[PDB]
């Protein structure tokens, strides 16, 4: 049909936006993954408060990856990425963009729009203008178009699946594994468990690992250890859900 | 200026300004420079600019044989009002002009016409098929280097390029804009599927089959051939004319051949929904 032909140039144009696995390694001297978690999670909460599309945090992820693949960064220039990220990202998947002093009010106007524009050339010139990635949220959608569920059961899946996503972007993770991949992981997870609690009714549960790893023309060895990764992560969120305390 | 590209000589100047041929130094390949003048504003670049140009790099992960490739693009100057932004493309090297012109075939092939448009018609239902319109369709902006490939270029830069084209307009050659655009601006996907039978026919002339110049120059013009359209299928910007009639086809054609004469109509049919698809011209009985 069009979905293979679309989707196999969707795998492809998704090689051409992967961020490195190496580049807290090879090319950043000050930034450390525990900073992009702090990051990641201040992005994840203006994301929320301001009820962006599910698809800006997500995506602003990858562009912060892909950015720090390419660029050296001071941590001290850090925020300002990332806020230039969401700027980006939400100019390309909203109706009503976030503005550049709204993101600027979400750093105790820490920057301001001036530095927030620059960046968004620098941003979108390291990046070629290759903007328009295959999102997390686009695979999903795809995978269950190809599934047998009421949209009930539909609906409740794209629900969990993009909690799974978000949870994702936050982590070292997302960095090595495609959004394909991220996505297809995330389903299998929220299939998976949604029929274990209701038997006889997430049944494109049985094999799910096997059957999305040919769609996303992967292996399945790697989805299996993207899924356990995904719900190890979830677990992990035992600990940051309670201890706000101490 | 500036890019990592070595610009090398000159290769045209239309609607789109004036495109240069550089070098990719670590790459050592040739590349096909154009640029835009974008309006800058309080929330940076423009969104639809930036939609459109992002749609144009990702459309390359695709493969089509018969549509140039936007491999690169850069902000090269800011300003307050203005941003600079350079198209890095493909780069082939003649035109389908230079290909016509340059034609010891004194009046032929035909099935090198057949093929072309096969090709022509293709990389258009590749387009359409990704919304994307090229609404510009001349024969310098079809390419094609040694292999008789077929490279369609400057596709989906018309809003890209709104800006521009209305602080200083230029030029312009509207003998293949469709009677829509003309009489009002309909933008649609259709206005290609007009420019393509101009093309069709122009083939096996040598010259603009509809070469005008005013609006209604080229409506009347237009009019003379496929005849003065009876309401309802008018739109709203005259305003009534000369009443004239469909002449046949090939009193400005042959070599024109059968159905050829044919498809050629359906491709030039005033009802924008009337016309022919690429898709559905892509099998007609002369292709």
């Amino acid at each position: 049909l069009l979905n293979d032909r679309v989707l196999r140039a969707m795998l492809k144009a998704e090689e051409t936006c992967a961020p490195s696995v190496s580049y807290f390694k090879c090319v950043q001297k000050e930034v450390l993954p525990s900073m992009r978690k702090i990051v990641a999670t201040w992005m994840l909460e203006v994301c929320e408060e301001q009820k962006c599309e599910e698809e800006v945090f997500p995506l602003a992820m990858n562009y912060l990856d892909r950015f720090l693949s390419l660029e050296p960064v001071k941590k001290s220039r850090l925020q300002l990425l990332g806020a230039t990220c969401m700027f980006v990202a939400s100019k390309m998947k909203e109706t009503i963009p976030l503005t550049a002093e709204k993101l600027c009010i979400y750093t105790d106007n820490s920057i301001r729009p001036e530095e927030l524009l620059q960046m968004e050339l620098l941003l979108v010139n390291k990046l070629k203008w290759n903007l328009a990635a295959m999102t997390p949220h686009d695979f999903i959608e795809h995978f269950l178009s190809k599934m047998p569920e009421a949209e009930e059961n539909k609906q409740i899946i794209r629900k969990h699946a993009q909690t799974f996503v978000a949870l994702c972007a936050t982590d070292v993770k997302f960095i090595s594994n495609p959004p394909s991949m991220v996505a297809a992981g995330s389903v299998v997870a929220a299939v998976q468990g949604l029929n274990l609690r209701s038997p006889n009714n997430f049944l494109s549960y049985y094999r799910l690992t096997r059957f999305l790893s040919r769609v996303i023309k992967c292996d399945p060895d790697c989805l299996r250890a993207c899924q356990e990764q995904i719900e190890a992560l979830l677990e992990s969120s035992l600990r940051q859900a309670q201890q706000n305390m101490d | 200026a500036t890019s990592r590209y070595e610009p090398v000589a000159e290769i045209g100047v239309g609607a789109y300004g004036t495109v240069y041929k550089a070098r990719d130094p670590h790459s050592g390949h040739f590349v096909a420079l154009k640029s835009v003048r974008v309006p800058n504003g309080e929330e940076g670049l423009p969104i639809s600019t930036v939609r459109e140009v992002a749609l144009l790099r990702r459309l390359e992960a695709f493969e089509h044989p018969n549509v140039v490739r936007l491999m690169d693009v850069c902000a090269t100057s800011r300003t307050d009002r203005e941003i600079k932004v350079t198209l890095v493309f493909e780069h082939v090297d003649q035109d389908l002009r230079t290909y016509l012109d340059k034609a010891p075939p004194p009046g032929l092939p035909a099935e090198t016409i057949k093929d072309l448009m096969r090709q022509f018609l293709r990389g258009l239902d590749f387009l359409h098929a990704n919304c994307i319109v090229h609404r510009d369709l001349k024969p310098e902006n079809i390419l094609v280097t040694s292999g008789g490939t077929v490279k369609l270029a400057d596709f989906g830069l018309a809003r890209i390029y709104s800006y521009q084209m209305a602080l200083a307009p230029v030029v312009v050659t509207l003998w293949y804009r469709a009677p829509e655009v003309l009489l009002q601006s309909t933008y649609a996907t259709p206005v290609d599927m007009w420019s393509v039978g101009c093309i069709f026919a122009e083939m096996f002339r040598r010259k603009p089959l509809f070469c005008g110049n005013s609006e209604a120059d080229q409506l009347g013009k237009i009019f003379d051939l496929i005849g003065l359209p009876p309401e309802d299928d008018w739109p709203r910007p005259r305003g009534a004319f000369p009443p004239r009639g469909p002449r046949p086809v090939q009193s400005v054609v042959p070599e024109m051949e059968e159905s050829g004469a044919q498809l050629l109509l359906e491709m030039l049919t005033f009802n924008p929904h009337k016309r022919i698809s690429a898709f559905r011209a892509l099998q007609h009985s002369y292709l």
